[PDB]
DNA sequence: GATTCGTATC
DNA sequence: GCTACGGCTATACGG
DNA sequence: GATACGAATCTTTTTTTCCGTATAGCCGTAGC
């Protein structure tokens, strides 16, 4: 039961921004997350457990150090924390890179209930004031995380779509697309509509409706598609979009819809994956 | 492919049948556009649902049913709240316009029709709140209330509403349509088939429809190609037989409480129906000649409040020996 | 488009001298109009009396073009809880007259579905803008209002409709629909009308209707019984002689022949039977408590629903038993 | 496990103590394609659930009994969790409003939704528990999805149910089998494990003790058998449930003292019969068969114990507190035997 | 409102 | 001069 | 010392509106 780990946003820019993408949408979706520290990789879990799910695989060599010991198989040290008090530190550590530094986040679990000690340095401008903090966590048992699994998604009907990069051309269109319902403030659910390509968001209600319709060029990576989905779910997957220029959208008829984030560190590519369960049926 | 019921429910208002006022109303209804607010009624299985649905189709046809028509019932929530926005909304609503084929093919009335099916389960609240809803739009939006029970609709909706009874099916109101079912299901019957259907099913064709497919599916099974007789409709409709009846009596007739309670448990052991019994009993009593008056009025006034505890969902054994032993001391 | 419109919403009143049937309470209201003071009135009866149109014509004849700003009509459709009452309705009753002087009116429609407390705040509002406002309570029950608004509301009872205001009425439609009626339907629609105009409005409608060529024909008592499926009088008096003199098994005959003839419910000729009776002198005080109670039982029961023929042995079981009591 | 499940027939032509049901469930399985809606209704433990589920067997194959049980979650109105267990098969739903109270609405609500979206049977068990608002529901999601789902209800004393459901269904009645087919079947189950048996007659006694009820025969068969050290004896001691003891004993005393403190003790009886969660109709109607298998109590005891169950039978049936009825119902036989 | 036990006062 | 982010505020939700 | 007086005990798990908190949207100012 001996887990440490070091972080430096300056050294390595991607990986850091991928974890604090995993922080910001653990903590928007809701209160608490999972932490599985697998002695290879880092997955970060919300499990509601309708509502979605976001399984997110952090490798090993994001971080600087990563010792991880336990006596369950494979060093598995899973633990429930607090997204708040996690995104409160992770905030003030960026901002201390942005006021000038590039001092290491230094992580120790000191001592089911135990906490983590994340202590980090900063200097304003050559005085030396260290940051303290102390996050309560809990200690999740080895058969309890034996009942967190990620959920496998069948491809019998599932299609994919690759949606364009955000530093393309056609990224801030495509943007523009995703959030252009969003601006609805009486929206509460989504039907998206592919047909075999286009991704129409429609809307229908009982005295109004929407056609909203990409027109640009898109790609399907290698017969219709609807699925009627919440709204909230939807400003998550924008944000998944914005922070992630590999965007893979997996549409099942009736079943479900995946949002796929992968970050491309070649080394283990970090992923992110939010499952959403349809709001209703067609 | 489809159960009788549904594979031979009306498509046309000539279809419908033994309701000739609520149809003749309605057919003159489609020439004009004055169409009431109509108050649907009458007992199960009688064909209001059938008739709103032909009446639907009739005005508007298969395309401007679909702008043109709100439908709610018992399976969907229907509050206060419900009535007050939802129902309002629709009928705040501007009336859509028809198509070239619509309007050549179809009178598409300037009105639409709000159908609330299953009105009996509708609360005080919800009513009161359509009763202004109804008189409000009146010109732009129509209603329909489809129920079993009048007495569950409040008094000011009965009298915005048209009162529309629809009579129950018996014998010679129906037996025109169960015959063109049976022939048109190439089902054999004896004389005297078919009526003893309708008699079983009081006031029901859809229970008539079922017992028709199930005797029919029973004779296919046999495989002998042998006419319906009167015998298995009785048995797959639960009808007591005219023996288990007469050794009821007989046991009764003789005032003894034990070989009284010993004949009902072992009678309730075979699971014979308490109301099917009771019915039973009730048509022996009041048809025989050999009881006077006095005993008629007591007998009728015990069946009658045999019947209304059984309608309670009571305890069939208990109704049934208390009854009985009413009837062995009467 | 009035000819596209139900004859219940074809031919509500204009005006007050339109409104037949409550003359007392038209002469009352007209001679407050005229006399220029209004007080917070107050309808009530039974529905189809004629109230909105009352309240409607009173308010189109006190603001003849600005209706649309000097009245403020609410009902049970619309929200009515403690914070409409708090704001909306304070909000117009605090607020001058645009120009037309005289009062603003605020019409109540079926206030006895309000809630307590709304009726608790509306009575200080009743109270405190009254220089400037009058409030119209319409209401069918009055045991749901409170005894203060109540207390503050000049009531006026509208009466179930007479026969000569159905008879005017009646004519009114004729003339103008060119329909004809002989005098027996006329007398059978009033009789099922029970003081009610919506009802005569529907059933001549259905009548119209019912004809194969409206004009022409006249609608006779049998139109009106096949369209409204109403037992005749002469069945019912047939079936109560069955009852009364027959035996058993030949009353129950009868009474079966009759509802099978033209497919009647129990219930209408329960009521029937009730009506008739009630002309009957009984010289023994036990007759009448024996069929009032019996009869309401087996109509409950019907209500309810259950086995029908059960129910129609046991009305004629019950009429037999408690006329054995007269000896 | 138990010997109830252990000889279950899982077939259709495994059925043998009806015949005429049988070959009824034949002529409905030759074209399941025009199948409607059925509606089982008999004495309690004949074996109706037994003949559904070979009806499916013989529709959709074996298969049917590869049952899954599921954690479901509703909200009503407001803001609740109703953790409704669902044990679906192949072509086969399964829901019963045992667990769920007068929410029993919204769950089959939205159940029947979801699956109605060839058809898929769905099973429900004790029909009679419906509030008349699930049933207001239930007649119209059968009559307009007809198409796509398929309704099996089975019940005993189907007089709760409504006037539309059972115009929409068909009617189909499963009476309790004799005594010599129970002993048949009980003597299949001994010869299938062999439990000595000394005499026949200990069988016929095990089923005329049942009252024409397979599982409860089944388990007193099995209770002997497991008491009396893999063995029978003909003098053996009938085994009779727990609370018909109690019922028997607070009968007994009844009829031996009449009196307020007899009252009083006869209401704590009854509470702990109610704490045991056995329903109070039942409660009434074993108390009320009980009182007329006295001795001592002569035929106008009898008739007004019989009126006085009917009528606080009724009362429970349109009441809301049952202790009051049962307290109504000891007293009144109180006050008629003293 | 009832019962049961304990005090303060007449 | 433009954009990002923090603070203020209006609205829906929950119990 | 008799009696009036006082204490302790005899007990519990649909609909409307309202009170305070959560949250998203928009404006103003620091920084690039
Ligand atoms: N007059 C009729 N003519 C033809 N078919 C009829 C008639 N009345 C009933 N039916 C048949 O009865 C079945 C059911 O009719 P519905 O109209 O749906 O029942 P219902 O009148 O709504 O009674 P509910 O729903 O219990 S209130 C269908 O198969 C119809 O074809
Ligand atoms: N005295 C009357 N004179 C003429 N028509 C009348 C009269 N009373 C009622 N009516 C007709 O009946 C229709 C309904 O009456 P309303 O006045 O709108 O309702 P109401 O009398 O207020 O009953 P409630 O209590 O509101 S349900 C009117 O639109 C008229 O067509
Ligand atoms: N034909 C039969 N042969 C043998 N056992 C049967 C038969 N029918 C029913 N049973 C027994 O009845 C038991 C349960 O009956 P069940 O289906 O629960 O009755 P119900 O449907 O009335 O509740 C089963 O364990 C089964 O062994
Ligand atoms: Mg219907
Ligand atoms: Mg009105």
């Amino acid at each position: 039961m001996k887990l440490k780990l070091i972080v430096n946003g300056c050294e390595a820019p991607d990986d850091y921004k991928l974890l604090r993408t995993t922080i910001n949408t653990v903590a928007s979706l809701r209160k608490t997350a999972i932490l599985r520290f697998n002695s290879e990789r880092l997955t970060i879990i919300s499990t509601p457990k309708d509502t979605g799910q976001l399984w997110c695989t952090i490798p090993h060599d994001v971080f600087r150090l990563y010792t991880v010991i336990s006596a369950r198989e494979l060093n598995t040290i899973t633990m429930e924390c607090n997204c708040d008090s996690l995104l409160s530190v992770f905030k003030r550590y960026d901002r201390v890179m942005n006021q000038g530094s590039s001092s290491n986040m230094t992580i120790k679990l000191q001592s089911p209930i135990c906490a983590l000690g994340i202590t980090f340095e900063e200097i304003v401008h050559n005085k030396v004031i260290m940051h303290s903090f102390k996050v309560p966590v809990k200690l999740l048992f080895r058969a309890q995380d034996t009942r967190i699994q990620e959920p496998m998604i069948n491809y019998i009907q599932l299609m994919m779509y690759k949606l364009p990069p955000i530093s393309g051309e056609f990224g801030s269109a495509f943007h523009g697309f995703i959030r252009r319902v969003e601006r609805y403030s009486n929206v509460n659910h989504i039907h998206l509509m592919g047909v075999k390509v286009e991704l129409k968001i429609i809307v229908n209600e009982l005295d109004w409706h929407l056609e909203i319709c990409w027109n640009g060029p898109l790609d399907s990576v290698i017969s219709t598609h609807e699925v009627i989905i919440r709204c909230k779910d939807w400003k998550v997957c924008s944000k998944l979009y914005a922070a992630f220029e590999e965007v893979v959208l997996a549409i099942s008829h009736d079943e479900s819809c995946v949002f796929h984030c992968s970050l491309d560190r070649g080394r283990e590519r970090g992923q992110i994956i939010y499952y959403i369960a349809r709001s209703k049926g067609l | 492919q489809q159960p009788w019921v549904e594979k031979y429910r009306p498509k046309n208002l000539d279809e419908v049948t033994a309701q000739d006022h609520a149809v003749t109303v309605l057919k003159k209804t489609l020439k004009s556009a004055n169409l009431p607010h109509m108050l649907f009624y009458g007992p199960p299985g009688t064909g209001k649902t059938s008739t709103i649905l032909a009446l639907t189709k009739e005005l508007y046809g298969p395309d401007l049913m679909k702008s043109r028509i709100l439908e709610l019932n018992a399976s969907d929530e229907r509050g206060i709240s419900i009535v007050r926005e939802k129902v309002k909304n629709f009928a705040r609503l501007t009336v859509s316009k028809p198509s070239k084929h619509d309007l050549e093919n179809y009178p598409c009335p300037p009105y639409k029709i709000i159908i609330l099916d299953e009105a009996d389960s509708m609360t005080a609240d919800a009513q009161s709140a359509l009763r202004r809803t109804m008189e409000t739009y009146s010109g732009v939006t129509r209603f329909c209330l489809i129920c079993n029970y009048v007495t569950r609709i409040i008094d000011p909706l009965a009298s915005r509403c048209s009162k529309f009874r629809f009579k129950a099916l018996d014998a010679s109101n129906a037996i025109d349509r169960l015959r063109f079912i049976s022939e048109q299901e190439n089902v054999k019957c004896d004389d005297g088939v078919l009526e003893r259907i309708l008699d079983i099913s009081a006031g029901d064709l859809r229970r008539g429809i079922t017992l028709l497919q199930s005797a029919s599916k029973g004779a296919q099974y046999l495989g002998d190609g042998k006419n319906i007789t009167s015998t298995q409709v009785e048995e797959l409709a639960g009808v007591v037989p005219h023996d288990i009846l007469i050794e009821i009596v007989e046991k009764v007739k003789s005032g003894d409480f034990d070989e009284i309670k010993k004949y009902v448990n072992t009678f309730m052991k075979s699971g014979w129906s308490a109301a099917s019994v009771v019915n039973q009993l009730h048509e022996y009593y009041i048809t025989n000649d050999n009881f006077d008056t006095n005993f008629k009025n007591q007998i009728s006034w015990l069946l009658f409040t045999t019947d209304s505890r059984l309608n309670n969902g009571t305890n069939e054994h208990i109704q049934l020996l208390n009854l009985l032993v009413k009837i062995s001391q009467l | 488009s009035k000819e596209n419109l139900p004859w219940v919403e074809k031919y509500r009143p204009e005006t007050l001298d339109e409104v037949y049937g409550q003359n007392e309470v038209i002469t009352t209201v007209r001679k407050f109009v005229d006399e220029g003071k209004l007080p917070h009135l107050l309808f009530y009866g039974p529905p189809g009396t004629g109230k909105t149109s009352t309240i409607v014509a009173l308010a189109r004849e006190i603001y003849g073009k600005n209706y649309s700003n000097m009245v403020l009509e609410l009902n049970a459709s619309d929200d009515r809880g403690i914070d409409v009452v708090r704001n909306q309705i304070k909000d117009f009753a605090s607020t001058r007259q645009i120009f037309s002087k005289g009062f603003k009116l605020i019409i109540l429609d079926e206030a006895d579905a309000m809630t307590n407390a709304a009726q608790n705040a509306l009575r200080r509002v009743i109270e405190r803008y009254t220089k400037n406002t009058r409030f119209c309570v319409l209401a069918n029950y009055a045991h749901k209002l409170t005894p203060a608004l109540l207390s503050r509301c000049t009531r006026f009872r509208f009466q179930p409709l007479p026969q000569e205001a159905i008879e005017r009425r009646i004519a009114n439609v004729l003339v103008h629909e060119k329909l004809k009626l002989s005098p027996n339907a006329e007398k059978a629609l009033i009789e099922l009308s029970n003081g009610d105009m919506r009802r005569v409005l529907n059933v001549l409608q259905s009548c119209k209707a019912t004809l194969d060529n409206p004009d022409e024909d006249e609608i006779s008592d049998d139109v009106i019984y096949e369209c409204c499926g109403a037992p005749r009088p002469s069945d019912l008096k047939a079936v109560l002689k069955s009852i009364l003199e027959d035996d058993w098994g030949t009353a129950h005959y009868t009474l079966n022949k009759v509802r099978s003839a033209k497919g009647l419910a129990l219930i209408d000729l329960i009521e029937g039977i009730v009506k008739i009776l009630e002309d009957y002198e009984l010289q023994n005080e036990e007759t009448r408590v024996h069929l009032l109670t019996k009869l309401a039982d087996i109509e409950y029961s019907i209500s309810k629903g259950g086995n029908d023929q059960i129910q129609g042995s046991a009305v004629i079981g019950a009429i037999k038993a408690s006329f054995e009591n007269e000896t | 496990s138990l010997w109830v499940d252990k000889y279950r027939p899982k077939s259709l032509n495994a059925l043998s103590h009806n015949e005429e049901l049988t070959n009824f469930l034949k002529s409905l399985s030759d074209q399941p394609r025009d199948l409607p809606h059925l509606l089982l209704y008999g004495p309690n433990g004949t074996g109706k659930k037994t003949r559904c589920m070979a009806l499916l067997e013989s529709i959709f194959g074996p298969g049917v009994y590869r049952l899954k049980i599921d954690v479901r979650q509703f909200v009503t109105a407001s803001n609740r969790k109703l953790e409704l267990n669902v044990v679906s098969s192949p072509y086969h739903l399964e829901i019963t409003p045992s667990d769920m109270g007068n929410n029993d609405r919204i769950v089959i609500q939205e159940l029947l939704k979801e699956v109605a979206q060839r058809y898929k049977c769905v099973i429900i068990n004790e029909a009679n528990s419906l509030t008349k608002d699930a049933q207001a529901a239930l007649r119209r999601t059968m009559e307009k999805y007809s198409k796509n789902i398929r309704l099996i209800m089975v019940c005993d004393s189907m007089s709760p149910i409504i006037a539309p459901i059972k115009s929409r269904c068909l009617l189909i009645r499963c009476p309790a089998p004799s005594d010599s087919e129970i002993s048949t079947i009980l003597s299949d189950v001994v010869t299938n494990e062999r439990i000595q048996l000394e005499t026949k007659d200990i069988l016929k006694r095990i089923a005329q003790a049942s009252n024409g009820n397979l599982r409860v025969s089944l388990l007193m068969l099995e209770s002997m058998a497991l008491n009396n050290e893999l063995a029978l004896k003909s003098s053996s001691p009938i085994i009779k449930p727990d609370w018909i003891i109690v019922i028997h004993k607070l009968t007994r005393k009844i009829v031996k003292e009449r009196s307020v403190n007899s009252l009083i003790e006869c209401r704590a009886v009854l509470y702990d019969l109610l704490a045991h969660c056995i329903p109070a109709n039942i409660i009434l109607k074993e108390l009320t068969f009980s009182l007329l298998d006295v001795e001592t109590l002569n035929t106008t005891n009898k008739s007004s114990i019989i009126e006085y169950s009917s009528v606080f039978d009724e009362r429970l049936s349109l009441g809301n507190k049952a202790i009051f009825h049962l307290e109504g119902f000891i007293a009144k036989v109180m006050c008629c035997l003293d």
